[PDB]
Formats: C-alpha cells, sequence, structure tokens
C-alpha cells in the first residue's frame, strides 16, 4: 500500500508473501543502493515487503512484540513507527506502542551509510518500545543503537541497553572538521530506563552531538564513577562554541532525572546547555568542564543528589536561575542569580521518592514521582507552599522569566514548553523551575 | 541552523 506494513513478529529473511522488519529495512537499503543490479532486484519488492508509493515508512502494528535475533543495519533514510489510527483514541499515551525486543545478545540497529564524504541521512523512530538484551548483552558499543547518522527518537521507551560504551546509543562522528558524516541523536518525549555501560551509560558520543528534551531518565548506571550517562569524549575545536550554546541545540531540557547510579548525569562541555530539568535523588549530578565559558545551566532543580555538581579547576560554565546548593552556585550574573536551597528543607512530600503525595504536607517542594493516566511520562509535581502575598519566597514557582537579551542573560531564558508539552509562558510571563510548569 | 537541514531535527539544531 502507501507504507511498508510488517506482517509478522518473527525475524525472517525468507522470500515469501510475509514481510518482516528485517526485510522491510533491507528493501529500503537496496532501493537506495548504487549498484543498479541491486536496485533492479527490488524493483518489485523484496522477500514479501513492498509498497506502491515506494516511500521509506515502516509501519508496525499496535501492542505487538517484534523479535530480532540479531542487529539490523540501516543504510538508507527511513522511518519506523506504530500504526496511528485507533480504529476511540482515549487511552494512556505511550501504551499500544509496538515493541522491538532482542532475542539474543546483539544490539538492535546500526545506522551508517558505510561510506566517507556521503552526507548523513535522517532516521525517525516513533512510538516504539526498544528492549535490549540486558544482562545477556554481549554488545561492546551501543547496546541498543550504534549511530552514525542524524537520528530522531520520539514517544518511545528505551530499555535494556547494556554495553561497554553507550548503553542506549553510541553516537559516532566528529563535527569540528569539514566532515558532514557525523551522527546526531535527538530524543524527545521518551523514557530511558534500565540501561548500563562502563562509560556513557545512556549515550556515548565522541563529541557533544545529542539533545534530550521532554524525557524521563531513570534507573540508569555508568559503572565508572568518573564517567557520565550522557558522555562527550572530545570537545569542539573552538568551532564557535558560543554559537552552539545560544541556539540551545546540544544538551538536556525539560527532563526528569532521578534514581540513576554510578557516575555523573552528563559532562557539560562548551556548547552544551541545560534548561528546566529536575535532577534529584541521583548518585552524581553534573560534571562541569567548559573552559571557554560557552555553556549554560538554567531554570533547573539541581539538589537532592549525593554529589549535585563537580567541576574541573578551569571550568567557567554559567549557572543562572537554578535551585542549587552552595557548591553549584557559581554566582554568574548579578542580574540573573540562583536560588539557594535552604538547609533542612524537605524536598519530597512523601515517605518515598515515588508513590502517593502527602497533599496535606505544609512542607515539601515536590510530590513523589507519579505517572498520570493522561500521560506517558511521570514527573515530580511542584507544590505551592507559599501564600499569594509570599509567592516571591517560593523556591520553584514563578522564579524563571523570558529574557531575549542575546548575551549571558538570554542563556537563562525559560523553555517555551515543559515536559508535558504545556506552554510555560503562553498565558503568563514567568516560568517555574524544573521540568514541570505548576498547573495545580 | 547548526548541523544542517533535517526533516525531523528541531530548527535550532538544523
Amino acid at each position: 500500500g502507501a507504507d511498508i506494513e510488517v506482517t509478522t513478529t518473527i525475524d525472517e529473511d525468507v522470500d515469501n508473501t510475509v514481510c518482516s522488519l528485517r526485510e522491510a529495512v533491507e528493501l529500503i537499503n537496496k532501493r537506495n543502493s548504487s549498484d543498479s543490479t541491486v536496485v533492479a532486484s527490488v524493483k518489485d519488492g523484496y522477500h514479501g515487503c513492498g509498497n506502491k508509493d515506494a516511500s521509506s515508512n515502516i509501519i508496525l502494528q499496535r501492542d505487538k512484540e517484534y523479535t530480532l535475533n540479531s542487529r539490523i543495519t540501516i543504510t538508507a533514510p527511513l522511518t519506523i513507527s506504530t500504526a496511528k489510527n485507533d480504529s476511540v483514541d482515549t487511552d494512556q499515551p505511550g501504551s499500544h506502542n509496538a515493541t522491538i525486543k532482542m532475542a539474543g545478545t546483539d544490539q538492535l540497529f546500526k545506522i551508517d551509510d558505510e561510506s566517507v564524504e556521503k552526507a548523513s541521512f535522517s532516521v525517525l523512530l516513533s512510538d516504539l518500545n526498544l528492549q535490549g538484551a540486558g544482562a545477556n548483552s554481549k554488545v561492546l558499543t551501543g547496546g541498543l543503537i550504534l549511530n552514525h547518522e542524524k537520528l530522531t527518537i520520539q514517544n518511545s521507551r528505551l530499555t535494556g541497553g547494556y554495553a561497554n560504551q553507550g548503553g542506549v546509543i553510541y553516537n559516532q562522528g566528529f563535527a569540528s572538521k569539514s566532515d558532514r558524516t557525523f551522527g546526531f541523536v535527538y530524543i524527545v518525549n521518551s523514557l530511558i530506563q534500565n540501561n548500563k555501560a562502563a562509560q556513557g551509560g545512556v549515550i556515548y558520543s565522541e563529541q557533544p552531538l545529542f539533545l534530550i528534551t521532554q524525557s524521563v531518565i531513570r534507573d540508569n548506571e555508568v559503572s565508572n564513577t568518573s564517567g557520565s550517562l550522557f558522555f562527550s569524549q572530545d570537545s569542539f575545536d573552538d568551532e564557535s562554541t558560543g554559537e552552539y550554546v545560544v541556539q540551545r541545540a546540544i544538551g538536556l531540557s525539560n527532563s526528569t532525572v532521578f534514581h540513576n547510579k554510578g557516575g555523573f548525569i552528563t559532562n557539560v562541555r562548551d556548547g552544551m546547555f541545560v534548561n528546566n530539568i529536575t535532577m534529584i535523588k541521583n548518585d552524581k549530578g553534573l560534571f562541569l568542564e567548559a573552559p571557554q565559558g560557552n555553556a549554560s545551566i538554567s531554570n533547573s532543580i539541581l539538589v537532592g543528589n549525593t554529589i549535585n555538581c563537580q567541576a574541573n579547576s578551569t571550568d567557567k560554565a554559567i549557572i543562572q536561575s537554578n535551585l542549587v546548593t552552595t557548591e553549584c552556585n557559581r554566582n554568574a550574573s548579578v542580574k540573573v542569580p540562583n536560588i539557594l536551597y535552604p538547609a533542612n528543607q524537605k524536598l519530597i512530600a512523601g515517605s518515598t521518592d515515588e508513590g502517593v503525595c502527602d497533599v496535606a504536607s505544609k512542607d515539601g517542594l515536590l510530590c513523589p514521582f507519579n505517572t498520570p493516566k493522561d500521560s506517558f511520562l511521570g514527573f515530580f509535581k511542584p507544590r505551592l507552599l507559599e501564600s499569594y502575598n509570599t509567592l516571591a519566597d517560593s523556591l520553584i514557582i514563578n522564579k524563571g522569566r523570558l529574557y531575549s537579551d542575546g548575551t549571558s542573560v538570554g542563556l537563562a531564558s525559560c523553555e517555551t514548553l515543559d515536559q508535558r508539552g504545556k506552554r510555560r509562558t503562553g498565558y503568563d510571563e514567568l516560568c517555574d523551575l524544573g521540568a514541570i510548569e505548576y498547573i495545580g | 541552523k547548526l548541523f544542517g537541514p533535517d526533516p525531523y531535527l528541531p530548527e535550532n539544531v538544523q
């Protein structure tokens, strides 16, 4: 039909009338091949997979678990998503997503054109459950995906990513030179859970080439206590890192990060940004190594961790308008200061970090983590502890604001949306610290 | 606006 519709849940490569996920990808690979003998071999489909429109969209059915016995190499631009039409669409979002699970010890995908100079293509993975080999993983690099192209993952679950480097994704590629073959990873509205690596617990990127937004990062580990979940191997060769940070294209935003183990969450280099995240109840938080001063951490909650922040002796990262302890207040601007966390201030309004919220508790900034029925990702809900006359003394609510200044002040500007996609400054002029805008 | 055009990446990344 219009799209390539997979008609089986088993990993097959047999010429017949049933189309598998592997044969669907290989159809798009052979279609984009340079050998006309290969392109002509798929002029009428491949081993059961086909579509009249001849686009590169692979459709998986809802609530189906698709099994892979080994990785699949993607060498052409394509999309893999779950069926859209409900065929009554009032269920919990994220449910009815197709599942791509590993039946052996290998990774799920490798995304690379296998050639030099050939500019990077694009790949979209939407509304999927990517489940790796977990403790059975023999993957060295990229427990779920080994990426060398421009990859965009949305509305997905990323679990089971076990490797030595890059639990979920090993992002390969260098961007500082004239090489456009780099890999970029953009993850939005997703759940990163139960992933482990010796370095790069979630993403191992050779350069700061990732952007995580509106996502939830929980229960992940990097075994090296000096490593990070979102690791950047090398830094940019002064490729105007100040230009990289004003665009806010590399880093973490509108994301809840908690219950992660081992090393830091990420190593902040020049060109990266952190805005409107809630980073609580982790082993280690942010490691700061921005020698040129072209990095911004703003509007975030950076408390409740065993080590909230740690810095290299030559770091000049800008920390503005955050709820931090003393060790993360690098003061930065006087016009955009940070909000220091009061000693002995209760953080969670409950007996656990996840569960029911003591809605009668006069103290406690955040409710315990909870996933609402109308949403796919949970969060720590902010609570109003101050009166209207004393709202200026609140540690979270109405403490951020849009600046649009162009200098260091603009780096502390609010995010337009929050983790749930709600507009922070649509109906007002201020925003609330953390990943969630206070709505009630 | 940064790493090149793309159908799925955000504008500030492009």
